[PDB]
């Protein structure tokens, strides 16, 4: 049974789906299921209470919003079990999760019991016929074409930085921190309240979402932009009324690189980037340097990539040629990636099919993956 | 030598008074009393003309300080409680009013939870103020605030207000000068919070438990007393009424979010070798605070979200002690602001004076660089 | 009369001279405050230090000073210094003389800054530098012995015969405790028990000297923990939550008997053993395989001698009798024989004093230590 395979792409963020051997993702919506605030008498069985994708982003006043996934680890296993039924549903794909295998995607050195437990929801629940997990690092890479090279990325949960030369992924020097688009939201709407346009609900928080999407820039020097006045620049609301940003549009982005504003320690982005180069062997160091790709929705910000050459000047050898490299399409390009992937004739061998799963269990599939 | 002023503004009330003596000398509202006009203005606003604000702040403290301290701050030092997360623009205004037009030696833009935590005399506490516009929590350990783990609803006075606004014009039984309800379209905010002060009584765990229950498909509606007005209009107030208005408080479902929750979200955020010290001294401050049979419904509620299995993975068995404070729940900030100010001259050293202000150009609010 | 100060990379351990154990005893750290603008009540310590790091550790950035055996920050290490001499001991620098000790194969730089920190900033009388596994002989009595002395900064191999150290053969190793710790905390992030900050690094670290044991055989070990769930013990932290790990216990000091899962290439604490004692002239090897002294907390693992016994007899020939000597204070040994050698009346002619150092300067150490 070998027809065309699914490419879901996880994320915390967004969750993006269709099909193999195509250009882009023609399935790409936000992560979470929404319920009514006002809820009925019963607290059981809920009816036309449940809305994914862009009913959900329609009707954002309506529903208390709720993230499954944290931190590229999955919390609440009943919604990510909804957004997969939804994902396959008529509603999006229109296509039976029997025909087709599987390709999903996770974050690096995540908890395997959660793993176990994915694994689980599409073998059982949903009747897959072979499934396969895969890192965002390699698929990136298969994306853009090349074999060698750093993938610093930054999505909503998670950042890491994996170090792959000529296909060689080494274990040991992969970096990560629990500091990413979330993260970065949930400061900006810290500093709107110390601008004064306070937010609190869960729909309110997409707007947080939407002013950092749209209205933020990395200086390169923030003691330069700090001793500045700055200038307050406008937005508009979905409802109307306007709200001066000042400083808190550049101030927040700053986490990234300095998680000292915080108050939980991190490495921050430039350091993981120096910090997996610096790990790996002596003589792949210059090559890695060389080879930096970028991915992930935090890596879009204005003057992010100016900012995180600097940085790599400051903490690197000199007379070093930097090249931080990013395509066109970096949301999308870990898609692509496992797009690319599935359209390979190798993608039969490495995949985890039902009838091994049913022999072996969960030690087949931790073999599999490496 | 010099007992330093003290300060603790808000949009609902202001303590005010001396560093070193037990408590504030008096408390006048926020809001101001000016020749021509219809309704009182309140002087702490958000969002609003610099120039106006500024004005209205010289306005507020030139009726204070004649009437509260009987002197001139210009021989001593200020301590202005100003909470945490109170706008910078806001603190600016504050900064140029104090040193522009009045010209006081130095001033203080201080924490209010690190010195409601300095009455206590503890070193490490979470802590809770219930004010007017919002209730905000914020965990101490060891003297630091720690930041990121925090929470604020918008569910303190405010929305208690606004409540009781909606719920008296959906069920309204004024006298005649009997029947006729909803003639006037609104009420005054001095006399809903003399109603709240006196009428409204705090539930029990299990009587809210019972009224949410009645909300969504009636036990203990009792006990209902009218309260008297101005101008020959006595309206009957019911029993069941003020306490729907204090439930929503405690209100869970559909939000995921409450005043005992916040806390346990403020705790969830903090490490793990903090933890148990925050769970332990549990400090509550604030006006909502102030209302009788508050901190049982309150640690009850805390305690029933505990042994909710999506806490239990990460909490579990803690010991919720509240270590109640030496003065009133509401003058708990204005009392460690005393106590900071008044005992030493060395600690007025690290604050804000008017040379440093001039020169430079601001306070150093908690900001980069 | 003497001071004796085991500057450990973990515990730094300090007394006096003649005696049986050692007064101050507690860990090299610095914990410095999460620096934001807002204030701090009633006062407090710029930087802490020792086991007031460790109270209020939740906050504080504990970084070591030593790193491997290696001091990387000298104003840290000055600090904690000046806290063995002052806060613990209740004793000035300038009447005692002070005896110190390095790990083997260390960097020549470091005795001399260390020497000159001595004399210089603290105004001592009289110093002198030891290795740590000459005093880890000399607390355990024997003049004959190879010693394989193991911290959380350096695990290496020094053997003697009739007191007679051979330097060429002594083999410094890059694996230790710090890297049994991290290795702990990653394999925990991998069952779903996520550990990043600093705070948790020292949690850990208990964890480890707690559950964990050295596994006679690995391969039995991991069959019988797929088994069985009787060796799946829990631990309950500082906070009340409590968690349970089952094959974590004997794979964290397995990583000593088998570096390549920390990616180090190296050999392991067993044959590293055995590779210097063959490194000695063949005379003397049997008194080296019957004196195979232990010593440091990273030997502290239970079943750790009976391995070694294993694996040393399994490489060496049948015809030899291996025994290792592992006492019940092996964790303080490097202290009891530095306490020992300042006791002894020959050691009174070996110090350095304060005329012979401004005459030489820091390269006089050199001629002294061996």
């Amino acid at each position: 049974i070998a027809n065309q395979p699914v490419v879901i792409d996880n994320g915390s963020g967004v969750i993006k789906a269709g099909f193999a051997g195509d250009q882009i993702p023609k399935y790409c919506f936000p992560n979470y299921v929404g319920r009514p605030k006002h809820v009925r008498v019963m607290a059981g069985a809920l009816e036309g209470d449940i809305f994914i994708g862009p009913k959900a982003e329609e009707h954002r006043g309506l529903l208390s919003i709720r993230y499954p996934m944290e931190h590229g680890i999955v919390k609440d296993w009943n919604d990510m079990e909804r957004i997969w039924q939804y994902v396959y549903s008529k509603e999006q794909l229109q296509t039976f999760s029997e025909e087709h295998p599987v390709l999903l995607t996770e974050a690096p050195l995540n908890p395997r019991k959660n793993r176990e437990r994915a694994a689980e929801v599409f073998f059982e629940t949903f009747n897959v016929p072979a499934l396969f997990i895969s890192m965002q690092a390699v698929l990136s890479l298969y994306a853009t074409g090349r074999t060698t090279g750093v993938v610093l990325d930054s999505g909503d949960g998670v950042t890491h930085a994996v170090p792959i030369y000529e296909g060689f992924a080494m274990p040991h020097s992969i970096m990560r921190i629990d500091i990413a688009g979330r993260d970065v939201s949930r400061f900006l709407r810290l500093y709107l309240r110390k601008e004064g346009y306070d937010f609190h609900s869960s729909s309110e928080f997409e707007i947080v979402k939407a002013i950092k999407e749209r209205a933020c820039y990395l200086s390169i020097n923030p003691q330069k932009d700090e001793t500045l006045e700055t200038e307050k620049a406008q937005y508009y609301l979905p409802d109307g009324s306007t709200i001066e940003i000042g400083p808190s549009r550049f101030r927040a982005p700053e986490l990234l690189f300095r998680p000292d504003l915080i108050g939980e320690e991190s490495e921050g982005i430039h350091e993981v980037l120096v910090f997996a180069i610096q790990k790996s062997d002596m003589d792949l160091r210059r090559t890695l340097f060389s080879n930096i790709v970028l991915s992930g929705g935090s890596t879009l910000f204005k003057g992010f990539g100016d900012r995180l050459l600097s940085e790599v000047k400051k903490l690197a050898p000199k007379d070093v040629k930097i090249r931080i490299s990013a395509p066109q399409e970096r949301l999308y390009s870990t898609w692509i990636g496992g797009s690319i992937l599935a359209s390979l004739d190798t993608f039969k061998k490495m995949w985890v099919s039902k009838k091994e799963y049913e022999e072996d269990g969960a030690r087949s599939i931790h073999r599999k993956t490496f | 030598e010099k007992t330093a002023v003290v300060i603790d503004l808000g949009e609902a009330f202001t303590k005010c008074g001396f560093a070193g003596e037990t408590g504030p000398r008096c408390i006048i509202p926020s809001v101001i009393k000016k020749a021509g006009m219809p309704k009182p203005i309140k002087v702490v606003q958000y969002n609003i003309n610099t120039e106006e604000l500024y004005s209205y702040l010289k306005e507020f403290i030139h009726i204070l300080y004649f009437r509260h301290l009987l002197v001139n701050p210009r021989d001593r030092r200020v301590v202005v409680i100003e909470s945490v997360l109170c706008p910078s623009h806001f603190r600016e205004t504050l900064t140029r009013v104090l040193f522009k037009y009045f010209e006081v030696p130095s001033v203080l833009l201080a924490p209010s939870h690190l010195m409601a935590l300095l009455t206590l005399g503890i070193n490490s506490a979470m802590v809770l103020d219930c004010g007017y516009r919002e209730s905000l929590v914020l965990p101490i350990y060891e003297g630091i605030p720690v930041l990121n783990c925090w929470g604020a609803l918008p569910l303190g006075g405010k929305a208690l207000h606004k409540e009781l606004e909606t719920q008296l014009l959906e069920q309204c039984t004024v006298d005649t000068g009997q029947s006729l309800p909803s003639v006037m379209g609104s009420i005054p905010e001095g006399v809903l919070e003399d109603i709240k002060v006196r009428t409204c009584f705090v539930s029990d765990l299990t009587r809210g438990l019972k009224i949410q229950a009645a909300k969504f498909n009636r036990p203990s509606p009792p006990p209902n007393v009218d309260y008297p007005l101005d101008g020959e209009k006595i309206l009957h107030v019911l029993g069941s009424i003020r306490d729907s208005v204090v439930e929503i408080l405690f209100e869970q479902d559909n939000e995921e979010k409450s005043v005992a929750t916040l806390i346990l979200d403020s705790l969830m955020q903090c490490p793990i070798d903090t933890r148990k010290q925050l769970a332990e001294n549990l400090v509550i401050i604030g006006g909502t605070s102030m209302l009788p049979g508050f901190l049982h419904r309150l640690l009850a509620e805390i305690r029933y979200l505990v042994e909710k299995p999506k806490y239990k993975k990460t909490l579990g068995t803690k010991t919720f002690r509240i270590h109640t404070p030496p003065a009133k729940a509401n003058c708990v900030a204005w009392l460690g602001g005393a106590i900071f100010g008044a005992l030493q001259d060395i600690l007025g050293s690290r604050s804000v004076s008017k040379e440093y202000y001039n020169q430079t150009g601001r306070i150093p609010d908690w900001c980069s660089l | 009369a003497a001071l004796v100060v085991d500057n450990g990379s973990g515990m730094c351990k300090a007394g006096f001279a003649g005696d049986d154990a050692p007064r101050a005893v507690f860990p090299s750290i610095v914990g410095r405050p999460r620096h934001q603008g807002v204030m701090v009540g009633m006062g407090q310590k710029d930087s802490y230090v020792g086991d007031e790091a460790q109270s209020k550790r939740g906050i504080l950035t504990l970084k070591y000073p030593i790193e491997h055996g290696i001091v990387t920050n000298w104003d840290d290490m000055e600090k904690i210094w000046h806290h063995t001499f002052y806060n613990e001991l209740r004793v000035a620098p300038e009447e005692h003389p002070v005896l110190l000790t390095e790990a083997p194969l260390n960097p020549k730089a470091n005795r001399e800054k260390m020497t000159q920190i001595m004399f210089e900033t603290f105004n001592t009388p009289a110093m002198y530098v030891a290795i740590q596994a000459v005093l880890s002989l000399y607390a355990s009595g024997r003049t004959t012995g190879i010693v394989m002395d193991s911290g959380d900064g350096v695990t290496h191999t020094v053997p003697i015969y009739e007191g007679y150290a051979l330097p060429h053969a002594i083999l410094r190793l890059d694996l230790a405790g710090r890297d049994l710790t991290d290795y702990l905390m990653k394999i925990l992030t991998e069952r779903g028990y996520s550990f990043t900050t600093t705070a948790e690094r020292e949690i850990v670290r208990d964890i480890k000297e707690k559950l964990c044991y050295v596994a006679l055989d690995f391969e039995q070990e991991m069959a019988t923990a797929a088994s069985s769930s009787s060796l799946e013990k829990s631990y309950e932290l500082p906070d009340g939550q409590v968690i349970t790990i089952g094959n974590e216990r004997f794979r964290c000091p397995e990583a000593l008997f088998q570096p390549s899962f920390l990616g180090m290439e190296s050999c392991g604490i067993h044959e590293t053993t055995f590779n210097s004692i063959m490194k000695c002239d063949v005379d003397i090897r049997k008194d080296l395989y019957a004196n195979t002294v232990l010593s440091g907390g990273t030997t502290m693992y239970p079943g750790i001698a009976d391995r070694m016994q294993k694996e040393i007899t399994a490489l060496a020939p049948s015809t030899m009798k291996i025994k290792i000597i592992a006492p019940p204070e092996r964790k303080y040994s490097v202290w009891i024989g530095g306490s020992i050698l300042a006791s002894l009346s020959t050691f009174q002619q070996m110090w350095i004093s304060k005329q012979e150092y401004d005459e030489s300067g820091p390269s006089i150490v050199h001629r002294k230590c061996f």
